[PDB]
């Protein structure tokens, strides 16, 4: 859905070693099969392929997405031919509901998905207060119109991105309150408590998805999650807004994206501490995990994380109530941090606030 | 019912000027009036030979060898001319000149300005004449060229040369039958054969309204309809025009939906309750619902455009068979609304060689299929794509339609120029007919390397009608294993010859040629009887196609009668018994057999053919025999290895009880009687009948729900005595002489 970024974008990806998966410019929808449409896309494809076929970061070209497929001309014929003649070094992928039920992030849809490489997963999160006051008019900064919680005002509806001004109540905005309702029971009336609510549900969900994937290699081969940055001041499912307001999930994901990371995945009759290694070098360290509610240590030991694989440390005993387990591990004279939220929803919101304060990793 | 703000008809008396086409064809009005030609009064919609038969330029082609006289006209040009009054158009409106039919190659002019060039006679042609029309009187000129000479502007391939389809029909997009077949005479013809109108469209107008049935639940009376609406919407009218959808039936409104037009194209998903599904004959009612979509100003309420049409909630699916002959054509079954239906219907051949008279025949010809009780019809790819009214009648009486693209039996070109012309033709006919619930399948006829059948035509159905299946391949003694051992489950039964009724013979043949045998020698035909068996070109020979008529009556009745009246009864009875045997054979071999499409219910010219009814509505004897084996529930008898077999077939969704009585008509001795329970949508065997002695006929009298129906079965082996078969028929009392 975006334009083809200029040469400078690929120059930075070459500089910082960020591989690029380029979807051809086409969006959810089948296109024409006649000769005129195909002639225009061959011209566009040859132009963009010759321009970008020299950047080492670019790795793969894609063509993107009742009555009974592979018969599309553009996806399986027009583009395929351009790649066949002008770029035989990179693989072409013919095409690419991966969010499914956007409710509990531990639904068997997410938990038991046969995918090895996911390219679409994202949860909603209310942007920071500073951006809310900037994008909304003063009388519409509070989301609840007429004081009724759960009912959005017209400007908040417009900012979930109503393409056309159809005066309708609900829709995409309801995903924010439905996630807070499943995770925290009720939607907070205070705006500051609602911002903390939506950003925490987004942070725990996205962290759980990266953990459940790194914690199940080598069957799992990658995880491309949804937008990191919005392109317009909007209420979205991203982790940072158009003005730079890094939400809570930005910092949660940052701790589960290290080269070597210790995490905890749910298991049968207990938990499991694992370590993931996304480098070509072996590493040794020590991990100490303890309950933040009581302070009681649950495990402490030395692990060896072999390169380019996942290693299981030990099995953790299933705690009885609710709470959080802070993860503190040391690798080559450096302390890294993580955590894990155990129990069953719903949770008391101000209690989750306490547990986050105890971990001493994130603010707010 | 596309309510254009003005639709002024241009049909009526025109001025036709015809002349032989020179080396370089005439394409300008200057050369048309300067050519030394002949001028007569013409009628639109009409064909040139109709206008020339008027004023006595040619004799009736329908009679004797008078057809071949039209040969020199195939190299003539035809100059239609008219003058019309232009309607007043407000700023933003469009004046469209509509042509329903133009056979074929032609240059259209308005006020001396070319508005169009034509190259197809099967698709409609519209032109925008806003910037060329003036006030008051305007002149309209059409310069049609020779279709036969156009074929010499192309190089044919080895495959395109030497087929049952004229080599002249391959490079041109015209109905292959016109160039001459074996069931239709050679008559390329020409002329505006369909309506010509003037239309005034508003700047806000409906370009297309595509109705699609996504799902249907006949029980609980539910359905899910989609509306793919494309409109022409000026940007200043965005957010100011609303679309009004209205589904209604018999006055009562079922659904009404309003939506603001925020873009030129939209999709409206409708979930209706209290609606009935559209079923073919026997499997239910042809429930139709009037669907109307309008574009109306939200402020002033002015209606800019309205498009109304009747639709039917029905889903079609073609189930293939990968167990018995995986991939061979004929191993499929139609599933309509989740139920596997048995197809019993006709092939649809042209209604007239002068297709401008087709519209007057559709009403009566469709009624032939109603009495015949056909739930399906296959429009052959030699005819011309029929118009909306034909499909409207099939929607009304629940007759499914199998449309073949107008392609000939032979192979066609694989180059880009032909494919471009065929894609235009395919998109035009598909968008026109994709809303009729009767239409159930598209076919390209015709290895599997044909761009036409496996690419051009498939791509079109892919993008414009993904709701109907597309098949890229389609096709002596009547008890010979050639018929009784056919591998196809869905069969296209080849027909048997049959002499037309006597009244037809006296009208098509000259008084001296009504008797078929020239010089009195039986077995030889006079030249007229040779031409009426369709002899495309006037080459004098003996025998040929007509010999099939005498061969069938010789195998069945021993010798061919020397009396004309007895020869009629012979040729019509051998056809009646053959086609009755073919239908009873497939209806009795269910559930393996899926359908039978017989050829043919009516002819398109006074000719001697394999049909069961002639061009003048003369129902042959085979027409009445077939009616008793086409009922919703029918009891029949099939041959078995060690006897006979009395069966009943059910082509409905309801069970039925009854009693059947089979007796020998000659003796009067009862062979079997008892009660039967015919379950729905399947064949049920009643009992095995003992082998009767000698020759004769068994009469079947079965009553269902207080209604007595009748059938028969002729046992023994040929030859039979003709006067003894007539005795048996009169004894049964079912049919008449």
């Amino acid at each position: 859905g975006n334009v083809y970024e200029d040469t400078h974008f690929f120059e930075l990806c070459d500089k910082y070693g960020i591989m690029v998966w380029q979807d051809f410019a086409m969006g959810c929808g089948n296109y024409s099969q006649r000769d005129n449409f195909a002639a225009a896309l061959e011209k566009e494809a040859i132009s963009v392929v010759v321009k970008l076929r020299n950047h080492p970061s670019l790795i793969l070209w894609s063509g993107n997405n009742f009555k009974a497929p592979n018969n599309d001309r553009v996806s399986r014929q027009v583009l395929s031919r351009v790649i066949y003649e002008f770029d035989p070094t990179r693989p072409y992928l013919p095409s690419s509901h991966l969010w499914g039920p956007r409710g509990y992030y531990k639904d068997p849809f997410y938990t038991e998905n046969p995918s090895q490489f996911v390219s679409q997963i994202g949860y909603h999160g209310c942007p920071n207060r500073e951006t809310l006051e900037r994008m909304f008019s003063p009388d519409s900064v509070n989301p609840w119109q007429n004081g009724v919680v759960g009912m959005w005002n017209d400007e908040w509806q417009t900012k979930a991105n109503r393409i056309y001004d159809d005066k309708f109540q609900g829709g995409r905005n309801d995903l924010m309150t439905n996630q807070v309702r499943i995770i925290f029971g009720e939607v907070p009336a205070d705006l500051d408590d609602f911002i903390f609510a939506s950003q925490s549900v987004q942070a725990e969900a996205m962290k759980f998805f990266v953990e459940l994937w790194r914690g199940r290699r080598p069957y799992r081969t990658g995880i491309i999650w949804w937008n990191i940055r919005d392109g317009w001041p909007l209420l979205s499912d991203a982790i940072s807004d158009y003005w730079g307001g890094k939400k809570q999930a930005f910092y949660y994901m940052q701790n589960v994206h290290h080269d070597v990371c210790c995490l905890i995945n749910p298991a049968a009759n207990g938990y499991m501490l694992k370590v993931d290694n996304n480098t070509l070098k072996d590493f040794e360290g020590v991990v100490e995990v303890k309950d933040v509610a009581s302070g009681k240590q649950v495990f402490k030991g030395k692990f060896v994380s072999k390169a380019n694989q996942m290693s299981e440390i030990a099995t953790l005993p299933m705690q009885k109530g609710q709470g959080m387990l802070v993860i503190s591990y040391r690798i080559e004279g450096n302390e890294y941090f993580n955590h894990y939220l155990y129990g069953e929803p719903p949770y008391k919101l101000d209690q989750y606030r306490k547990w986050v304060k105890k971990c001493g990793i994130y603010e707010l | 019912s596309h309510m254009f703000v003005s639709e002024q008809s241009l049909n009526g008396r025109w001025t036709l000027k015809f002349f032989p086409q020179p080396a370089v064809p005439v394409m300008t009005i200057e050369g048309a009036e300067a050519a030394n030609g002949i001028v007569v009064d013409a009628v639109v919609p009409g064909n040139v030979e109709i206008d020339m038969e008027a004023a006595g330029l040619v004799e009736d082609p329908m009679v004797g060898n008078n057809i071949y006289k039209l040969r020199p006209y195939e190299g003539y040009q035809w100059y239609y001319s008219r003058t019309f009054a232009a309607p007043v158009v407000t700023e933003g409106q469009r004046l469209v000149l509509h042509f329903g039919g133009i056979d074929t190659f032609a240059e259209v002019y308005v006020n001396g300005i070319k508005v169009g060039s034509a190259d197809n006679m099967l698709i409609e042609h519209d032109y925008d004449i806003t910037s060329v029309v003036k006030e008051g009187e305007n002149r309209l000129d059409v310069i049609i060229r020779s279709s036969v000479m156009e074929a010499q502007n192309h190089f044919l391939g080895t495959l395109s040369i030497g087929n049952f389809s004229n080599e002249e029909s391959a490079p041109v997009r015209r109905a292959p039958s016109t160039y001459g077949w074996d069931i239709m005479p050679r008559l390329v013809s020409a002329g505006l054969w369909r309506d010509v109108t003037l239309r005034v469209e508003n700047p806000v107008t409906i370009v297309d309204a595509n109705w699609v049935t996504l799902s249907v639940n006949p029980k609980a009376r539910e359905a899910s309809e989609s509306l793919y609406l494309q409109t022409r919407l000026p940007f200043e009218m965005h957010d100011k025009v609303k679309a009004v959808i209205t589904i209604s039936r018999d006055g009562r409104q079922i659904l009404r939906k309003e939506a603001l037009m925020r873009k030129f194209a939209n999709l409206f998903t409708l979930n209706l309750s209290g609606v009935d599904a559209w079923w073919p004959r026997g499997y239910g009612e042809p429930a139709l619902y009037t669907a109307e979509v309008s574009l109306v100003d939200v402020t002033s309420g002015k209606i800019y455009d309205t498009k109304t049409s009747k639709i039917g909630f029905r889903t079609v699916k073609l189930e293939l068979d990968e167990v018995n002959l995986p991939g061979q054509p004929g191993q499929f079954q139609f599933i309509i609304n989740g139920e596997p239906v048995f197809a019993k219907g006709t092939n649809w051949v042209p209604l007239d060689a002068l297709h401008s008279r087709d519209a007057s025949h559709v009403e009566e010809a469709v009624q032939l299929m109603v009495e015949m009780n056909c739930n399906i019809v296959r429009c052959w790819g030699g005819n011309v794509y029929e118009d909306t009214h034909f499909f409207e009648l099939c929607d009304k009486y629940g007759i499914m339609v199998w449309q073949d693209f107008a392609m000939g039996c032979g192979n066609y070109s694989q180059r880009d120029n032909f494919a471009a012309a065929l894609e235009k033709e395919a998109i035009s006919v598909v968008v026109k007919l994709r809303n009729h619930p009767s239409l159930i399948l598209w076919s390209g006829n015709n290895p599997n390397n044909d761009r036409v059948s496996r690419q051009v035509l498939s791509r079109v159905i892919y993008e414009f009608d993904p709701t109907r299946p597309y098949l890229p391949s389609s096709p002596g003694y009547y008890k010979d294993p050639f018929y009784t051992e056919n591998p196809s489950q869905f069969v296209s039964q080849i027909g048997y010859h049959g002499c037309p009724n006597r009244e037809t013979l006296e009208r098509m043949f000259s008084p001296d040629s009504v008797n078929p045998w020239q010089n009195g020698v039986v077995g030889m035909w006079n030249d007229e009887w040779q031409t009426k068996a369709n002899r495309i070109y006037d080459d004098k020979f003996q025998g040929g196609r007509n010999d099939l008529m005498t061969n069938q009556v010789r195998i069945i009745f021993g010798e061919v009668p020397a009396d004309l009246d007895d020869f009629i009864f012979a040729s019509q009875s051998v056809q009646a018994e053959a086609m009755k045997f073919f239908v009873e054979l497939w209806r009795g071999r269910r559930p393996y057999r899926t359908g039978i499409i017989w050829w043919n219910i009516r002819d398109g010219w006074p000719l001697l053919s394999d049909a069961i009814s002639d061009y003048w509505g003369g129902k042959k004897q085979a027409f009445y025999y077939m009616q008793n084996v086409h009922h919703d529930v029918c009891c029949l008898i099939n041959p078995a290895a060690n006897g006979y077999m009395l069966k009943v077939d059910n082509n409905t969704l309801k069970d039925f009880e009854g009693v059947v009585e089979v007796k020998d008509v000659a003796s009067g001795k009862q062979v079997f009687k008892g009660k039967f329970v015919s379950k729905a949508n399947q064949m049920s065997e009643i009992a095995t009948l003992p082998m009767q002695k000698g020759q004769g006929m068994l009469v079947i009298s079965y009553r269902i729900e207080g209604n007595e129906y009748f059938n028969h079965y002729l046992y023994g082996e040929p030859p039979y005595k003709l006067d003894q078969y007539r005795k048996w028929v009169k004894k049964c009392g079912i049919y008449e002489l």
